[PDB]
């Protein structure tokens, strides 16, 4: 199957880890755009976490708290919350001496004047420490791009939903009635 | 093991009257009591069942009640033919219990 | 209409096997308790033991060392076996379909169709 | 596309571009003539309602009669009864699985249903509390609920026994509220037997939907019994 | 893994819920816009009970049906058809006191003047019994919205697939240098 | 773009809007003057067929040499010989997995498969049909298929033997068409036993496909045979 | 759960089937656009068998290779490489006399002029022979059709990556500016 | 849209399409009036960091201390202490697992940790390198791992151990380099045995990572050691 | 070329044990029924019994239960032994090897190479 | 248990004539039968398996036919060396079975 | 402060069973090897065994026919029976705490904490 | 089985004077020695653990060396009430074994 879970609301649609949900004590909030790529990625760790974190938060708010754990309850959750797949591409990645996740750290690109972030991307590890930023610079370059174009195309879309492919047709169509208009005058 | 001690142990009552029968459950039931109709010759009839129950064909003057450890029969205005032995009646799982009976006399 | 048939010998030696079948006519045989009570001569009823149409059981505890209660369900009866029998077993004997309801609160159980009831004494 | 605009006119007046683009149009075209429950006004709710019954012949069907029966149908023929209940109707301690299996008179679809039954419930560690009769290739099993109620055999079958009877399961279920998912009820015993088809489904609509998700429930939650598998 | 069924051919490219397989006794087809969503969503129940129909019409046809099922097709055919997470989430919800789908009922919209229609999502329970409209309201709504919206975005797709960019570009080069032109 | 477009002339030509904004392009210039498959004419159909050989160092590889012989190979020097016959070689009962898990001689791969197809036979329960030899570290196995036909031990036997040797395991089956997805088969035994590499691969190309299908069928048909597994 | 296996390195973001993957002797290289589709597709067969034959290729890498093979590598594997269900649809289809995949063949069109190609696709059998090229030429001809609205479709995503919607917007409205202004004139 | 392109311009002037666009609008009203990381600028590189303590009610936690002693945690009360040592602590061949279950004394989560770390050991096939001490309700589980080291129960319990408390257990494996996947460690014996909630988490976070994968490889590659499972 | 070397005493008393073996010169010993008959004077052929490599065994019923077949893949014989002979057992006894076909119809199985043969006479 | 009856017990036939040889199975065979001739001093000799196929060294002349429980050999033209007696032989799973024995006299 | 008081008799015949024991005060009873050794005269430290908290146990295989070491972690202690004693068992022995360190290389183990030992002589 | 051997059986020598004791195994050791000093009347008293480690309340005096199978104990400068009997020991899994001792004498 595929995971389903469906993350609880909060960036009017976004996700917000609280302080103590993070090493660092401070709220940190992500606007629906990232989010968004959590409900259809496979591929994507902070996703599966934050599942995990609202599954946790979720769990303990509606059910009565024990000490005891039931097991249980993770046991037949765990594969609607995440998708185990994505462990085994971070444990084949480890055994094959390739960089891979082990789902502490996360980097994300954070605009400095409208405050609008990527979804944050694992910060991978190699040989018992986090890779130096200057080996994935090429992966923040392309999620900086990414960015840039992704806002353009959502503005594109947007405005697809509002104004009819007719209407734009119809005004073309006048325009070019209208010089056709004016050749005749001249 | 739940036991079932009746009372009073005798009765003598005159027909028309009202009678009451108490039967005490050592502690709360299991399911709620029966209770038996036993004359010499035949076998026994059921009566009540539920504890508040009557059986087919038994009339309404036989009534019940009762719960936890006390239960309760009571016969409204009893018939010449109502005069016998009374058993109130019990079942665990598996294990089924009878009280020891009260006599119905004139 | 529910007929409850019972058959066997009710005069016998002390130490002897008592021996008793009861056959069922009418309605069907799973779902009841087939039960044996007996009453002593100036005594109450005693239940003997039940029996199902898997053929599970119970048994007064009493008499548990020395009681055997079987079904055969091809000919819808159902036998009791008391062995060694001594002057403590003389006694009437009655076969009766026993109905339990534990599907709701309050459960109940009863016991709505009787045998006519058979005379055992020892001696 | 011109139709489809003329046609979807009522929810484009709203934005202000689509006026200023109609009313650049319409200039321009002067110019070169000089020289029950209803939403946005259109869209009406309607329903339906799936006949999940017309599934029976390659699926299990599982549907509640009240609290106390529930069934899961096996085709036109044959099925599963369920009763939770203070009645017992086996007093003894054996499951004999394997002379049933070597016997072989059992409705296999059914053995298949209680293995999956059996094999989904979690921590299961008390052999006592499970009794079975299979002779002459019926189906008789009979779960032991008598007592934390979470580390109980009761809880772990209740919580197979809801998911296998979902829909309808809850009435007779969460009687006490339990920690976390746990589950109790006021019934000593789960009884499972086989049965003859009938239209059962007062309280619940027929679904495969519970039998299908415990599935994938199959041994995820076993205890090892033995180092050798 | 993940759902692979392809349902069957019927609304060109939609597909038909046949007067049996509905308690209101009356034939339903979608259309091909709303059933596309099936292939590649993972959380929409509705689309789980269409390949589940859609399989059992198939396995009837194609296959010598008898009178005992055979447990072991449908045992290996289930997670080709359905997601059973879906079930799982279902599950949880009912567990955490939240409304859930218990999958007999769904709700959707009609087009008055042109009859399509949403893709059908599940009417809710909770307490034992189907939500009141009022309660679910906004999804309703959003779900129009999205229809309107989705629509209009399905027009400019299928323009772009027929009319290159550079064919616009062209035009509306040509046009700034006839503007040019006009104003020497 | 431009470019792209005059690139793919005959393909757009055929829209009017095409036609007309070309026509409008052409216009307004001049003014601003005066101021062996074959496809769409151009693609052709190709194809490429997958050597899975190249796989056998990190997965098994199974094909079909002819009705009877069939083979899953594990790497270049070993593997399974499946052959469907009515010549049994064991005629005891026995099947000492125990044994030979304890002198652990066998080949690991080599069990980790006998295993995966055992395990994935749906609703074994006839322990006497399957026999053994594991003596010398050997794997032999022999499954007895004598005999509706739905449920017996030839049925799901058969059914594994189809997913495991998929792709030229048919031209033995289906020979009886049974009801629902059972196959029947005229052949009294399927005989398992260890062999060398050799390119036995005459009716079908080597493939991973049904073993690694496989490997998700394990236990999911399996009866329980006691209440603590 | 879902495949997460990234393709390695090659057709620059393509991926390319060397002369041993395939029976006859040339290399096929193909192009990020189809490549691309095998990261997000569920139902096709020829994207499990590249993420199949990549992960052989970067075990044997990788790892140091021995002739006796290690079943549980591939057993722990499989799930992050390809989608079972897929191996179940086309065995649900074999025995019901569907045609299906065995997994062998594949086909796809290359333009003539420019090398582009689609997505490999199967090629399927039925009663013990591939089918014949005209059982399926509709498919073929929904092939070529997707190519081309494909490309042409793909132009327009880039150009609204690039391009803002404020400039169009602020284009058509200094024009329409300007035909008014010249209508005054007139 | 307007105010967007204006604030977003130092990205878009690169593109000669868009100064075209700009220099033509610019016309256009000219000729109508006359009748500490950054990237791409303005985007500023972040991190954050995932506090998994906070799942502790719902979920077991791994981590790693040292070389030798890692943990995995369930709750705030209780946990199990993995140790790779060679100083063995049980001395006989017994694992009463069978007589564990019907005193039912134990933390049942910590048995169920206990059951998918074993079901999930890949080709287990020596029960004598398993032993057990579960008097009065505790677990102590011991794997001997004396002995190619593929096919051995050190690589396989050495496999499942890696996963159990991934992250952090690297630094005690990988230190003989083996064919394929394969593991070897100097030490003899891996010792699971429950303990008391105390912050070890000294060498990597607490994490339930390797736990929550390792339940998808529970039974996938047990080998069969009787016909009837 | 393949030879069937037999070995073993035919001259016993009554009620002792017949003892022979048979040595496999040439081609494969896995695949084959290594097989034992006999013929009696004046009567027909008779079957007594075959053996795999496996050491699986089938035995004709009526000697059954004093007859015991056994191999040594090692130097590659297979033995007979035959217990508490009468005179019921004097008879020429050949060892064989025997082929089954059994993996297309129609099925088929032979005996194509024969030992030399050893009279066998308790007395 | 499949049995075998070969007919007749005796053949008079002078050399260079045709002889048939039946052999009758008590069901239909679950493997067809062989053919074996036995002259006296020596082993008896393989001719025919499959109840159709020749054995190596077997001439041409001698042939076989037959199916579900009637199968024939046949020699088309005897030599003084073909007179023997000649044996049918079936065998089910793991049982070997012999006709009684046909025999060739001048 | 560790102190292991040690009791039994040490005054035996022979063949009669040896029977001490060794209280532990002090730190823990798990994480240790209960050890005991024995020095007779003339000879040096010889290990007789030791045992868990787990009661398992090792001995030296010279005595292992003979030796039973036991513990009661309820009262702390552990005990020694030695059984057919003969003169070759008069020594003084010692109750003593092990620790065995085996979680890095190098590995190692000692007898720390001594209990002051008891003189068994048996004539 | 991994046994030990001390050199010398004993040992002579002044006060104030250097002693080296060697203990040789038989085997690699599966843990490094450790060094008992014993005097008559008294309990053995722990010196020296892994082969250099010093216990408790030991004197900077004593010292340890040794890997594989070759172990020593030095005393650098040793005091009158050093001379004892001194075992070298060594444990695998449940097994402890002592060497012979040496004595160390004036
Ligand atoms: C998901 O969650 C929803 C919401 O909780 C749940 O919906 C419930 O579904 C059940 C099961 O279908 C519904 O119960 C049905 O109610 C019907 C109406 O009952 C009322 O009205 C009748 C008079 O018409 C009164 O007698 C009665 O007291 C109620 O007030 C009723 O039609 C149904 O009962 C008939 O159908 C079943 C199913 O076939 C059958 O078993 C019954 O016997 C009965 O059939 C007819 O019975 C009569 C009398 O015996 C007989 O003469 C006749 O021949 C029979 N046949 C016919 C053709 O008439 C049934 O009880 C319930 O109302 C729903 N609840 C709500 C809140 O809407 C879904 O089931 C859930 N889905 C899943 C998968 O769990
Ligand atoms: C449960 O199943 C058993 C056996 O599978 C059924 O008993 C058989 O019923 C058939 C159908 O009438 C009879 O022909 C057989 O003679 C019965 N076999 C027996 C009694 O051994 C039984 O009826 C089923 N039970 C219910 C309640 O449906
Ligand atoms: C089967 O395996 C055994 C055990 O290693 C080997 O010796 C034997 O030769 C193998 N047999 C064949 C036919 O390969």
């Amino acid at each position: 199957g595929t995971f389903t879970w469906t993350l609880s609301d909060s960036t009017p649609g976004g996700y917000c880890l609280t302080r103590w949900m993070l090493i660092e004590a401070e709220l940190k909030c992500f606007g629906n755009t990232a989010v968004a790529k959590c409900n259809e990625k496979h591929d994507e760790e902070f996703c599966d976490m934050l599942r995990l974190f609202d599954f946790n938060k979720q769990a303990i708010q509606r059910l009565k708290a024990e000490a005891q754990m039931s097991i249980q309850l993770i046991n037949k959750a765990v594969n609607a919350l995440i998708n185990d797949q994505l462990i085994m591409k971070n444990h084949l990645r480890d055994i094959m001496g390739i960089p891979y996740c082990n789902y502490s750290k996360y980097w994300y690109l954070n605009h400095t004047t409208t405050g609008r972030t990527s979804l944050p991307k694992c910060w991978l590890v190699s040989n018992g420490s986090y890779l130096n930023e200057t080996h994935f610079s090429d992966d923040i370059e392309q999620q900086a791009d990414n960015m840039i174009t992704e806002m353009l195309q959502k503005e594109y879309m947007e405005r697809q939903g509002k104004t009819p492919l007719g209407l734009v047709d119809l005004f073309v169509f006048s325009t070019s009635f209208y010089l056709i208009s004016i050749f005749l005058h001249l | 093991e739940i036991v079932l001690t009746q009372s009073p142990a005798t009765l003598s009552l005159s027909p028309g009257e009202r009678a009451t029968l108490s039967c005490r459950a050592s502690q709360s039931v299991s399911s709620y009591l029966a209770w038996y109709q036993h004359k010499p010759g035949q076998a026994p009839r059921l009566l009540i069942y539920g504890a508040s129950k009557r059986a087919t064909g038994i009339p309404s003057r036989f009534s019940g009640s009762g719960s936890g450890t006390d239960f309760s029969l009571t016969i409204s205005s009893l018939e010449p033919e109502d005069f016998a032995v009374y058993y109130c009646q019990h079942r665990s799982d598996w294990r089924t219990t009878f009280g020891q009976g009260t006599r119905l006399e004139i | 209409q529910v007929q409850l048939q019972e058959s066997g010998a009710g005069l016998l030696k002390p130490s002897e096997t008592l021996s008793l079948s009861c056959t069922v006519d009418g309605e069907s045989f799973n779902g009841f308790f087939w039960t044996w009570i007996r009453q002593p001569p100036g005594k109450g009823l005693e239940w003997i033991g039940e029996i199902n149409h898997l053929a599970s059981t119970g048994y007064n505890p009493s008499l548990k060392s020395r009681v055997t209660i079987s079904v055969d369900t091809s000919k819808n009866q159902f036998s009791l076996k008391l062995t060694s029998v001594t002057a403590a077993d003389t006694a009437v004997y009655y076969c009766a379909r026993g109905y339990s309801y534990g599907f709701a609160w309050p459960n109940y159980h009863y016991l709505d169709v009787w045998g006519k009831g058979t005379t055992v004494t020892v001696s | 596309q011109i139709v489809t605009f003329f046609q979807e006119v009522p929810h484009v007046i709203e934005e202000v571009m689509n006026i200023v683009l109609i009313a650049l149009s319409v200039l321009a075209v002067l110019k070169g003539l000089y020289n029950t429950s209803l939403y946005k006004g259109v869209y009406e709710l309607q329903t339906l309602e799936l006949n999940m019954e017309t599934l029976n012949m390659t699926m299990p069907l599982s549907c509640t009669k009240n609290n106390s029966h529930h069934y899961i149908m096996v085709g036109n023929e044959t099925g599963l009864e369920l009763t939770l209940t203070n009645t017992s109707i086996i007093n003894h301690k054996f499951c004999n699985l394997s002379d049933a299996h070597k016997k072989n008179l059992y409705d296999h679809a059914l053995m298949s249903i209680i293995s999956t039954f059996h094999l989904s419930i979690p921590n299961f560690n008390q052999y006592e509390a499970m009794s079975c009769d299979f002779n002459g290739g019926k189906i008789s099993v009979q779960y032991n609920l008598s007592h934390n109620h979470c580390g109980t055999v009761a809880n772990g079958v209740l919580q197979t026994f809801m998911r296998m009877a979902w829909g309808g399961s809850y009435i007779a279920l969460d009687s006490g509220r339990g920690n976390w998912d746990c589950i109790m009820t006021s019934y000593q015993y789960l009884i499972i037997q086989n049965t003859t088809w009938e239209d059962h489904c007062q309280f619940s609509r027929p679904s495969p939907i519970g039998y299908l998700g415990l599935l994938s429930q199959r041994t995820r939650d076993i205890y090892i019994s033995r180092r050798l598998l």
